[PDB]
DNA sequence: TCATATTATTACGCCAGACAGGG
DNA sequence: CCCTGTCTGGCGTCCTCTCACCTATGA
């Protein structure tokens, strides 16, 4: 089977691409397994916020990692190779993996 | 009336539409002779 | 729409012109289902599809994309009468004289070369050895050597010193043949003598000396260096009533030269001893 | 002194050759005139060319022309036959028998950037493998795929050297 | 089933055409 | 060197009809 890891710091995009990605094989395969929410990696940072000294002067920032885990049951000729016409939204890095 | 296929599917539309003419072509056994003799060593061609 | 035919002697650039794909394996046909052999004798991509506007194999069932070649399938998309005309070329390994041009009394090598039959023969079945441009030693140019003379001669002149044998030598021979220089020579030799017979002799070899001059028939055309094939659809594989195939006899000679060119290759490219390979040549001759 | 020569058989029946060449010497007990007989057979090079230490009497020679399934010697005449080199059988002495073919241990997996993937998706494909986990049994073989180089995590049975 | 590759009979009748032999 | 037996190749009627018979091998 095609485990494929969707991950995007913006989460709409992550979901746009999800869907397309469903779409691009639901057409060619069948059964595609479908797009399960896995847990969000918010990985924060605190930092001094003035130049010089002001310690309880702060600013915390986070970057959201999103990730969408899309499986494709069985792989047909068609489906697998379909993957490299469809073109998904920039800044959101696939990962697809078969077995 | 023997070996042009072409010339002899113009002529069966042509007699079954009672125009009675014959578009010569080629025989197409002249063009096996032309292989057979082509498969050798020898080069025979058709000139012009 | 056309004037006069002409004949003329087909060289290695106009069989390559000629031919559509080379024929490697001499497998012919699968014949426990009904497709053929890719890529042997009747091949897909070499010539073209069995079916009309189909890839044999599967893609383009209509009448839209005529001519994409994908590569599942290795095959051309035209007619069915399109395999009739085209043929293939079999890269022969080891150079084979024609034999219309070696035997057909008079030779046309036999008479070209100023060389009897019988010793032209004798060289041509791995049987004799002939000298091409020695050098500086006590041998003619058409004087043939054997077993005998090419060992004393090797320990003798081992330095500047060509001898070889078989169509390959009779090539050189033919392709260091300066026809023009001929022409005057035999034409003072026939105004230089008196001799009835000689007189003959050599107006019958000047004859087709100047003639070879005056059409663009090259003396290195006689060997057959790309042996071409007869299209499959003029050799036809029909089955009779029942489950068998009655192959045609043509089949039988292209399916064993290509199987002799192939083991001659293979032993070709082991590196092997230089004699081995006379019996691999001899055979691939007579084939 | 025996030097090498080499036998034309019927190219098929070379080990049976070989055999009834080593029983017609200890039939026509002339051991001192023959030291071996290479021929090969696989599941095969060279499968035509028997090489057989030998010394040349003309006994010998219609010997070896009387053993069944052979044409004959191969040199410059059929009076005195030709020798060869020792270092021409040689070769083939190494890999005469000696278990080859069929087996494939460690040397079927090489990586390097040359394998092909078809125990998964990707139907009769191959790709590029930058790096590799062969610790967790993971491949990152960049397969051309949506336009570009993107690698996939393949298994190593999946793939094929 | 899927590659492996060629040997133990003679008994036509001219008629040209090329070839080694010899006065 | 000009006759010469001797050997080798190359011919041998068109049209039609009926029937049967078709490579061995093999770990
Ligand atoms: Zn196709």
């Amino acid at each position: 089977r095609i485990r494929i890891r969707l991950k995007a710091f913006d989460h709409r995009l992550i979901d746009q691409a999800t869907a397309e990605i469903v779409e691009t094989a639901k057409r060619t395969g069948a059964q595609v397994r479908g797009p399960i929410p896995l847990p969000t990696r918010k990985e924060r940072f605190t930092v001094l916020i003035s130049p010089h000294v002001n310690k309880d002067a702060r600013d915390q920032y986070e970057i959201r990692t999103h990730l969408r885990l899309v499986d494709i049951v069985e792989p047909t000729e068609k489906t697998v190779d379909a993957l490299m016409r469809l073109d998904l939204a920039a800044g959101v890095d696939v990962q697809i993996s078969l077995g | 009336k023997s070996d042009d296929v072409n010339g002899r599917t113009k002529m069966y539309k042509n007699i079954v539409d009672g125009n009675h003419q014959m578009e010569p072509g080629m025989p197409e056994s002249f063009n096996v002779l032309l292989k057979e003799i082509r498969s050798l060593g020898i080069n025979i061609e058709l000139e012009d | 729409e056309f004037d006069a035919i002409k004949i003329a002697l087909a060289s290695p650039d106009m069989i390559r012109s000629w031919s559509f794909g080379e024929v490697k394996k001499p497998e012919t046909i699968n014949y426990r289902t009904f497709k053929p052999e890719r890529d042997g004798l009747f091949c897909a991509r070499i010539f073209g599809p069995v079916k009309d506007y189909e890839c044999l194999c599967g893609k383009y069932k209509r009448l839209k994309h005529r001519g994409v070649i994908c590569e599942k399938c290795g095959v051309e998309v035209t007619q069915t009468k399109v395999r009739r005309e085209r043929m293939g070329h079999i890269e022969l390994a080891s150079p084979t004289a024609h034999i219309w041009f070696l035997k057909s009394l008079p030779s046309r090598i036999g008479l070209l070369l100023d060389m009897p039959l019988r010793d032209i023969e004798r060289v041509l079945y791995f049987e004799s050895y002939v000298v091409i441009e020695g050098g500086m030693t006590n041998l003619e140019r058409q004087q043939i050597l054997t077993e005998e003379q090419y060992l004393d001669a090797l320990e003798e002149f081992g330095d500047e010193f060509d001898a070889k044998m078989g169509a390959e030598a009779i090539q050189a021979l033919l392709k260091s043949m300066d026809l023009e220089q001929e022409c005057e020579q035999l034409r003072e030799e026939l105004n230089e003598t008196n001799s009835e017979t000689k007189r003959k002799k050599l107006t019958k070899r000047i004859k087709l000396l100047e003639a070879f001059v005056q059409s663009g028939n090259k003396p290195e055309w006689m060997i057959l260096t790309v042996l071409p094939v007869l299209p499959p659809d003029l050799r036809p594989l029909v089955p009779l009533d029942g489950g068998r195939f009655a192959t045609s006899d043509l089949n039988d000679l292209y399916r064993r030269v290509i199987n002799r060119n192939n083991r001659l290759k293979r032993l070709l490219d082991l590196a092997a001893p230089d004699i081995i390979v006379r019996n691999e040549k001899r055979m691939l001759q007579e084939a | 002194k025996k030097r090498w020569y080499v036998v034309q058989a019927f190219s098929g029946f070379e080990g049976r050759v070989a055999t009834s060449l080593r029983e017609h010497i200890k039939l026509h007990n002339m051991e001192d005139l023959f030291g071996e007989v290479m021929v090969p057979t696989e599941e095969k090079f060279f499968p035509g060319y028997v090489l057989v230490q030998m010394v040349m009497n003309d006994a010998s020679w219609h010997l070896v022309r009387s053993v069944p399934r052979v044409m004959g010697f191969i040199g410059g005449t059929s009076d005195r036959p030709a020798p060869i080199s020792d270092k021409e059988v040689d070769a083939i002495m190494n890999r005469l028998q000696q278990v080859g073919d069929k087996p494939r241990p460690k040397t079927l997996f090489e990586p390097g950037e040359m394998v092909r993937v078809n125990d998964g998706p990707f139907a009769d494909f191959n790709g590029v493998v930058e790096e590799v986990d062969y610790e967790k049994s993971r491949l990152k073989v960049s397969v051309s795929i949506f336009g570009r180089a993107t690698p996939v995590e393949l298994d190593f049975s999946q793939v094929e050297k």
